[PDB]
C-alpha cells in the first residue's frame, strides 16, 4: 500500500482517483477517494494480499514539499490544495503492533506515499501529453514547426523522469526494504527488531535527500515545468480537436520556457547532490548524473553548469 | 485495474500467431488448453485480469478474435487444444473461403466487408473489459487476408478506441526470398501504410528472421510453422511477463507504450530475445552477467528483426527497454548499466532523449525457464528503416513493373487507380526519410 | 424489511382495493385474510413456520383523518429466545421501522402509478392534441419529484436497512455471548432508526418525505381527474359521431364541447403548473435542508439528486 | 388464499408456449414430467397453489387449457412426457379438423363456435380458484385460432370478468392474411387485453443467430425462450417480500394501463451453454448495461430517425443472490449516466425487484434480470403492422377467405375499425413520446 509494491492497485488508484484527487480538498470527496481505492484494490491484483482491505486513503495536513521543507527547517490559504496532493496511504496499528508502530514512522512512510503518487501522477501526465503529441505523426509532419519542440521536450522530460525514477526505486527505497528485511532476520529481541527497523529507516531517509528544502523545490519546480508542458500541449491538442494560463498562450515559445526552468531544476538538483556525495562518500549523485547523462545529452551540460 | 488487451488474429498466419500467443497465455497462467485454471495457478498474486479475461469457471479464456478469409486456419484453432480456451462468442469463421488471394486490396475489402461482425466482437470484448487499456492486432504484411483485412480492422479499432493503445504483431514479409505473391510488396506496402497511418506501434515479425534465429541458434534445418507458431507464443508471453507480474514501475501497457516509442512516426519498437538456443544445446548453467544480457540483447544475432547494415547512414536506437525476467538482483543491473554506459556497446539517438530503462520482473511460476535469468531487448531504432526501405523497394519493383497489379486492380480500392499502393509506397518512404533524419542530429 | 418482491407485493396488490379505507374501516380479520392470501402466493408460506407465526398485521390507536394504510403493517413477534434477543424497544424499533418503510413504498407507489398513468393517458385518450403544452410543464417538475423519491427509495434501501442487516449479520456469525448479541442487534435497530429519518431533529425530514408523498399523491389525484373528465368529454364527442355516422345537434354538441375543452384546457394547465412549482419547490426545500444536515448519508443523497443540477439550477 | 393464474394457450404457437411454460413451472417447482413433485422438491421454495392445480395424490396439474384446431400439436403433447402432468378435462379440441383456413373471422366465428367449452372450462377454472388474479392468453397474432380464438376469448374475459386482468403472450410476427389477422389481433389487445406482450420471431431469431450462433434457427429455440421469459415473469412471485407480485400490478407497471398494452421484454444474459461468458462477474451496472443494450431487447423495434423513442415504464425483476446496495447503485447510475429515458410526461418509473429463485432450477447466471418496459418503440411495430393492414386493404388482398366468412360476407368495417384503432394506437404512442402525453386528448 504505502510504497506501492502491488503495481495492479496503484494503477487501478490513480484511474478511479484521476478526476477525484486531482479535485481541490473540499472538491474531492474523501469517501469517493475511499470508494476508488477499494474499487482499485478489489479490481487489481493486490486483492492477493490478504490484508490489502486495511489500506485506506489519508489526507495530509500540509503539502508534501512545504512539510519537507518545514521539517529541513526545524528549528494553507496562498498554496493550491489537492486532493492529489493529499492523496496518500494510511494505516491503523493494534496493540503489541501498534505498541510497535509509531507515528513517526508513519509520518515518514506517508510521505513517501505522497510523493510517490505525486511522481506517478507526473509520468502519467508526461505518458499523455506524448500520445497527444502523437497527433502529429498521424498529420503532415510539416504542420507541426511549434508542436516538434513541444513533443521534443515532452520525451526528453520523460525520460529524464522515468530514469531517475529507476534510478531512485531501484537504489533509494529498496536499500531500505532490503536492509529492514536483513535486519529484522536478524533481530531477536524487540529492541533487535526496533534496531533493524530504524536502520531501514535511516538508510532511506538518508538516501532519499529529505534534508533540503531547497532540493525540495527544485523538485517541485520540475514538476511544475512538466506539468505546464502537458497543460499547454492538452491545450493545443483540445483546439485542434475542435477546429476539426502562462502555458496555454504559447505553443511553443512557453514550451521552451519551462523546458528551460525544469532544465534549471534538474542541473541545480544534480550539482546539489554532486555536492553531497563530494561531501558525505554518497554515491547516489553520481548514479543520478549517470542515469540522466547516460547518452551524454545532459553529461555536458552537468559538467559545463559544474564550472 | 487490470489494463486489458484484445487480441486480434488476422488471416492463416495471423490465426496461427493469435492461437499461440493464447497457448502461451493459458500456459504462463496456469490455464488448461480448455481453459480450466491449473490448482496450482489458483492462487496467483500476478496481474491475471490485465492479460486474460477469465472463463464462468476461473478458466482463464483469453479475449481473442480470431478472424480469417479462409476456413483451413479457423478449423486448425478450432480443432486445436485450445479451442475451449478461447471463449466461443469472440471466435468468428468467414463462411466465403475464398480469401483475399494474397492480395492487399482484396483484404481490406474484406475486412471492410465484416466490418460489421468484428465491429460487434471488438465492442463486446470492451464493453466485457473494465480497464481495457488497448487491443493487439496480429496479421501478416505479406498475405494478402492478413494485410488487408489487418489493416481494416486496425482502422476500426483506431477509429472505435481513440483513447486505448493501439499496437500491432505485423509480420513483414521475407526481404531475402522471393515471395510466393507476386502482389506481396503492394500488400507489405499497404499494410506499413496502415500501420504508419493509424496505429501507434507496429512491431515487425519476420519469418524469414524467425527461420534464421531457428537455424543458426537452435541448428533447426528447415523450421515449421509449428516452430514459428511456438516462438510467437514464447515472444508474447515474454512481452507480457511485465503485465503479468506486479512489478515496481512500468505495470501498464500504457507506460510500456510511452517508454518504447519516443517518436510518434518512429514508434516501432523491434525485439531480441536471449538466450537463444536449441533444447539439444546444453550450455551448462551459462551464469548470465547484468552485463553479459545486455551484451546478448544488444546482440545482432540475438535480434528477430532482418534490419539492413547500411554503412551509409548510422543508424542508432532511439530508446533501448530492457526486461529480464527470473531473479535479477537489482544492483546486478545498476552494474551491468554503468559497464554499459562505460563501455559504449549502444549508440543511442543524438536527437533522442537518453532512454535506457533496465525493469526487473519474475518469470511465470508454471511455465519451466532452463536459464534463471532471461533477457528481452525492446528498442525504438532507426535500423528498422533498413527492412522498411526493403519492402518500398519490393513495393516499387511490383509497382513500377505493375507486377501482381491484377489483383489490386480487380478491387474497388485499386479498380480506378493505384492510389492505396501509392499511398503505401509513400508511407513508408516517409517513415525512412524520419528515420534517417532521426538516425541525424536534426530529429529534435 | 421489504427485502424481496412477492409476499408484501400480493399484500399491497390485494390492499389497494382494501387498505385504502380509512384505519377505524380496517379489519384485524381481512388483514389477516389477505395477508395469508399473500403468503400462501408468495414464499412467506415456505418460510420459518416460527416466522409465519410471528409474521402479524399491527394496528396503531384510532385517530381523526387518516386510513388503513397508515394503520395495517406487519409485525414479527418475538417469544423465548426471540423474546431475548427482540426486547420491547426492539419491538418499538421494529414498528417504527416498519411504518416508514411502508410509507416509502406507498410514496414510491403512488410516484409509479402517477408516471403509469400518465403514460397511459398518453395512450387511451391521445386522439387530439390540441392541448400539447399543459402536461409538459406539470411532467417535468413531475419527473423531478420522481427522481427525488427513487434516490431517497434508494438511499433508504442501503444506507439504514442494508446497512444494519450487514452489520447484523456480520454480528450474528461472531456472536460468542447472549450480551454481544444483545448488543448487536442493538446496534441494528440503531443504525436503521438513525438512517431512515426516525429521530427527533429528522421529525422534519419525516415530515418532508411525508408532504411530498401527499404532493404527489394530489398531483396524481388532479390529474387522474382531468383524464377522466377529458375522457368523458371524449366518449361524448365519440357518441355523438357515431350518432351522425348511424345516420346539426350533434355538431353543435361537438363544438360546445370542444370550445369547453379549450377554455378548461387553462385551468388544468394552471393546476398542473402548480403542482410541478409545488414539486420543484419541495424538492429544493429538502437538498437545502439536506445541505445543512451533518449526516453523510443526507449529503449523499442531495450531491446525487443534485449531481446534474436539477435541483440546483432551481436552488442555486 | 392461494393466488391462481389460468393460462389460455391458442394455436399451435399458443399451445407450445403454454407448454414450455407449464415444463418450465414444473422444473422450477421439481415437479415431474407426469406432475408429481420430485422428491428433491418436497422443500420447494415456491407454492404451487399459485400457478398451477393440485391433484388428491400430491400430483401438479397447471391451471392450463390448450385448445386447438389441428389435433395433431394436442396429440402430440399428449404422447410428450408431460402429457400426465395436466389434466385431460382442462382441454378442449374441435371435433371438425377444418381449422380457422388463416382468416381472422373464420378464427372468430370457430370460437363463437366453440365458446362453450372454452367458456366452461374458464368459469370452472375461476370458480375453482381461491384468488384467481387473472388468465394469460398465449397466441399468435398472425395465426387463425390464436388470432380470432383469442381474440373471442380475450373479449369475453373482459366482459364476464371486466374487474380480472388479461395478460396476453402474442407472438409477433417477423400468410397473405397476416396482415389483416396482426391487425385485428392488435386491436383485440388494445381493447379487450389489459396487457399484450409482443414476441416479435423477427426479433427472436436475430438474437438466436447473433448469440447462439445457430444457422437457419429451429422454432424449438424461439419456444424455450418464451418459456424462459414467462418463468421469469413468474419469477417475481416466488419470493416473499415487499412490492409488486400481483398480475394485475406487473400489467400496470410494464405496460402503463390496459390502454398502453404494448410492453416490450428484455432477458440477459443472452449466451448459450457451450459458450463461456468470460469470468464478468455480474454487477448490477454490468447486468443493466447488457439489459440496456439494443441488441438484447426481444422487440424488432424500427430505428426510425424521425421518432425519437423513449421508456415509459420500466419493471425489473432480479432474480438471485443480489445485494440490495448494489442494486440501488446500478439504478442511481442508469438514472445519472440517462440509461434510460423517461417519458417527460410521468414520473421515471424504475422499478428493481429482489427475488429468490426456484430452489429446484439450474441457474448458470448467478444473478438473472428480467426488464418489461413500456417504450414507445412498441409503436415501430404497431406503425409496421398498420402499413402492411393498409397496403392488403388498399388491393384487397387475401379478402377472399374473409368474404367467406359471415362477418366479412357483407362488408369489412370491422377491419376499417380496427384500422383505425391501429393508427389511433400509433398517435397516441407518437404522443407518449411527447412530454404532452399525459394530457394529450387528456
Amino acid at each position: 500500500y504505502f510504497l506501492m509494491d502491488q503495481g495492479d492497485f496503484f494503477v487501478h488508484f490513480m484511474d478511479l482517483t484521476e478526476e477525484e484527487l486531482k479535485k481541490p480538498v473540499d472538491d474531492i470527496t474523501p469517501t469517493r477517494l475511499e470508494a476508488l481505492l477499494e474499487l482499485a484494490l478489489r479490481m487489481s491484483t493486490a486483492n492477493t494480499d490478504p490484508f490489502k482491505d486495511d489500506l485506506k486513503i489519508d489526507l495530509m495536513p500540509h503539502d508534501l514539499i512545504t512539510q519537507l521543507l518545514r521539517v529541513l527547517a526545524i528549528e494553507p490559504t496562498e498554496l493550491t490544495l489537492s486532493g492529489l496532493e493529499a492523496f496518500s496511504f494510511d494505516y491503523v496499528v493494534t496493540w503489541p503492533l501498534s505498541l510497535i508502530i509509531n507515528r513517526k514512522a508513519l509520518t515518514r512512510y506517508q510521505m513517501l506515499f505522497r510523493h510517490m503518487f505525486y511522481c506517478k501522477h507526473v509520468e502519467r501526465q508526461l505518458c499523455s501529453v506524448w500520445i497527444s503529441n502523437k497527433a502529429a505523426k498521424r498529420f503532415s509532419l510539416h504542420s507541426a514547426k511549434w508542436f516538434a519542440g513541444a513533443f521534443t521536450l515532452r520525451q526528453r522530460m520523460l525520460n529524464f523522469v522515468q530514469n531517475i525514477q529507476s534510478y531512485m526505486m531501484f537504489e533509494v527505497m529498496e536499500p531500505t526494504w532490503h536492509v529492514l528485511e536483513q535486519n529484522l532476520r536478524s533481530a531477536s529481541n524487540i529492541d533487535d527488531v526496533l534496531g533493524h527497523h530504524a536502520s531501514f529507516l535511516d538508510n532511506c531517509l538518508k538516501d532519499c535527500m529529505l534534508t533540503n528544502p531547497e532540493l525540495l523545490r527544485v523538485f517541485s519546480k520540475l514538476m511544475s515545468v512538466c506539468v505546464m508542458f502537458t497543460n499547454c500541449l492538452q491545450r493545443f491538442t483540445q483546439s485542434m480537436k475542435l477546429d476539426s494560463p502562462q502555458l496555454a498562450s504559447s505553443f511553443e515559445a512557453t514550451i521552451t520556457k519551462f523546458d528551460k526552468n525544469f532544465s534549471a531544476h534538474l542541473l541545480d538538483l544534480l550539482a546539489r547532490l554532486s555536492i553531497y556525495s563530494t561531501s558525505d562518500c554518497e554515491h547516489g549523485m553520481a548514479s543520478v548524473i549517470s542515469r540522466l547523462d547516460f547518452n551524454g545529452f545532459y553529461t555536458e551540460r552537468l559538467e559545463r553548469l559544474s564550472a | 485495474m487490470p489494463r486489458e488487451i484484445i487480441t486480434l488474429q488476422l488471416g492463416q498466419c495471423g490465426n496461427q500467431i493469435g492461437f499461440e500467443f493464447w497457448k502461451q497465455l493459458c500456459a504462463e497462467h496456469g490455464i488448461s488448453p480448455e481453459g480450466i485454471v491449473e490448482e496450482f495457478a489458483t492462487e496467483g498474486t500476478d496481474r491475471k485480469d490485465v492479460f486474460f479475461y477469465q472463463a464462468d469457471d476461473e478458466h482463464y479464456i483469453p479475449r481473442a478474435v480470431l478472424l480469417d478469409l479462409e476456413p483451413r486456419v479457423i478449423h486448425s484453432i478450432l480443432n486445436s487444444p485450445y479451442a475451449k480456451l478461447y471463449n466461443p462468442e469472440n471466435i468468428y469463421l468467414s463462411e466465403h473461403g475464398g480469401g483475399a488471394g494474397n492480395n492487399w486490396a482484396s483484404g481490406f475489402s474484406q475486412g471492410e466487408k465484416i466490418h460489421e461482425d468484428i465491429f460487434d466482437i471488438i465492442d463486446r470484448e470492451a464493453d466485457g473489459s473494465d480497464s481495457l487499456e488497448g487491443f493487439v492486432l496480429c496479421h501478416s504484411i505479406a498475405g494478402g487476408t492478413g494485410s488487408g483485412l489487418g489493416s481494416y480492422l486496425l482502422e476500426r479499432l483506431n477509429d472505435r478506441y481513440p483513447k486505448k493503445l493501439v499496437q500491432t504483431y505485423s509480420v513483414f514479409p521475407n526481404q531475402d526470398e522471393m515471395s510466393d505473391v507476386v502482389v506481396q510488396p503492394y500488400n507489405s506496402l499497404l499494410t506499413l501504410k496502415r500501420l504508419t497511418q493509424n496505429a501507434d506501434c507496429v512491431v515487425v515479425l519476420d519469418n524469414t528472421a524467425l527461420n534464421r534465429i531457428a537455424t543458426d541458434r537452435l541448428h533447426i534445418q528447415n523450421p515449421s510453422f509449428s516452430q514459428i507458431n511456438q516462438l510467437v507464443s514464447t515472444i508474447m508471453s515474454a512481452s507480457t511477463t511485465t503485465l503479468r507480474y506486479p512489478g515496481y514501475m512500468n505495470n501498464d501497457l500504457i507506460g510500456l507504450i510511452a517508454s518504447l516509442i519516443p517518436t510518434p512516426r518512429l514508434h516501432f519498437l523491434m525485439t531480441g530475445y536471449t538466450p537463444l538456443t536449441t533444447d539439444q544445446s546444453v550450455a551448462s548453467v551459462r551464469k548470465t552477467t547484468v552485463l553479459d544480457v545486455m551484451r546478448r540483447l544488444l546482440q545482432p544475432k540475438n535480434v528477430m528483426v532482418s534490419t539492413g547494415r547500411d554503412r551509409q547512414t548510422n543508424h542508432c536506437y532511439i530508446a533501448i527497454l530492457n526486461i529480464i525476467q527470473g531473479e535479477v538482483d537489482p544492483t546486478q543491473v545498476h552494474k551491468s548499466l554503468q559497464r554499459i554506459r562505460e563501455r559504449k556497446l549502444a549508440n543511442f539517438i543524438p536527437w533522442g532523449p537518453a532512454s535506457i530503462q533496465v525493469a526487473l520482473s519474475r518469470k511465470s511460476p508454471y511455465l519451466p525457464s532452463a536459464h534463471r535469468v532471461s533477457g528481452l531487448m525492446m528498442a525504438n531504432h532507426t535500423s528498422i528503416s533498413s527492412l522498411f526501405e526493403s519492402s518500398c523497394q519490393q513495393y516499387d519493383k511490383l509497382r513500377k513493373r505493375e507486377a501482381f497489379l491484377e489483383q489490386f486492380r480487380k478491387e474497388d480500392i485499386f479498380k480506378e487507380n493505384f492510389d492505396e499502393l501509392d499511398r503505401s509506397r509513400e508511407v513508408v518512404q516517409e517513415l525512412i526519410d524520419e528515420y534517417h533524419a532521426a538516425t541525424r542530429p536534426d530529429y529534435i | 424489511l421489504l427485502g424481496q418482491g412477492d409476499f408484501i407485493r400480493h399484500l399491497m396488490d390485494l390492499l389497494k382495493p382494501e387498505l385504502v379505507r380509512p384505519a377505524t374501516t380496517l379489519y384485524q380479520h381481512n388483514l389477516t385474510g389477505i395477508l395469508e392470501t399473500a403468503v400462501r402466493a408468495t414464499n412467506a408460506q415456505f418460510d420459518s413456520p416460527e416466522i409465519l407465526k410471528r409474521l402479524d398485521v399491527r394496528l396503531l390507536e384510532v385517530s381523526p383523518g387518516d386510513t388503513g394504510w397508515d394503520v395495517f403493517s406487519l409485525d414479527y413477534h418475538v417469544d423465548g429466545p426471540i423474546a431475548t434477543v427482540f426486547t420491547r424497544e426492539c419491538m418499538s424499533h421494529y414498528l417504527r421501522a416498519f411504518n416508514f418503510l411502508w410509507r416509502a413504498k406507498r410514496v414510491e407507489y403512488i410516484l409509479t402509478d402517477i408516471r403509469k398513468g400518465h403514460m397511459c393517458n398518453a395512450r387511451l385518450l391521445r386522439s387530439m392534441p390540441e392541448f400539447s403544452g399543459v402536461l409538459h410543464h406539470c411532467h417535468i417538475l413531475a419527473s423531478e419529484m420522481v427522481h427525488f423519491i427513487h434516490q431517497m427509495q434508494y438511499y433508504v434501501t442501503f444506507e439504514v436497512l442494508e446497512c444494519s442487516w450487514d452489520e447484523l449479520w456480520n454480528r450474528v456469525q461472531r456472536a460468542q455471548d447472549l450480551d454481544h448479541i444483545i448488543a448487536a442487534h442493538e446496534a441494528f435497530l440503531g443504525t436503521v432508526i438513525s438512517r431512515c429519518l426516525l429521530d427527533s431533529d429528522s421529525r422534519a425530514l419525516l415530515n418532508q418525505l411525508r408532504a411530498v408523498f401527499d404532493q404527489i399523491i394530489e398531483l396524481q389525484n388532479t390529474q387522474d381527474a382531468i383524464y377522466r373528465a377529458a375522457l368523458e368529454e371524449l366518449q361524448r364527442r365519440l357518441q355523438f359521431e357515431e350518432k351522425k355516422k348511424q345516420r346539426a345537434a350533434e355538431e353543435e354538441q361537438e363544438k360546445r364541447r370542444v370550445q369547453e375543452f379549450q377554455e378548461s384546457i387553462p385551468k388544468m394547465c394552471s393546476q398542473l403548473r402548480i403542482l410541478t412549482h409545488f414539486y420543484q419547490g419541495v424538492v429544493q426545500q429538502f437538498l437545502v435542508s439536506l445541505t445543512t444536515s451533518s449526516d453523510e448519508s443526507l449529503r449523499f443523497l442531495s450531491f446525487r439528486l443534485d449531481f446534474n443540477e436539477h435541483y440546483r439550477a432551481r436552488e442555486p
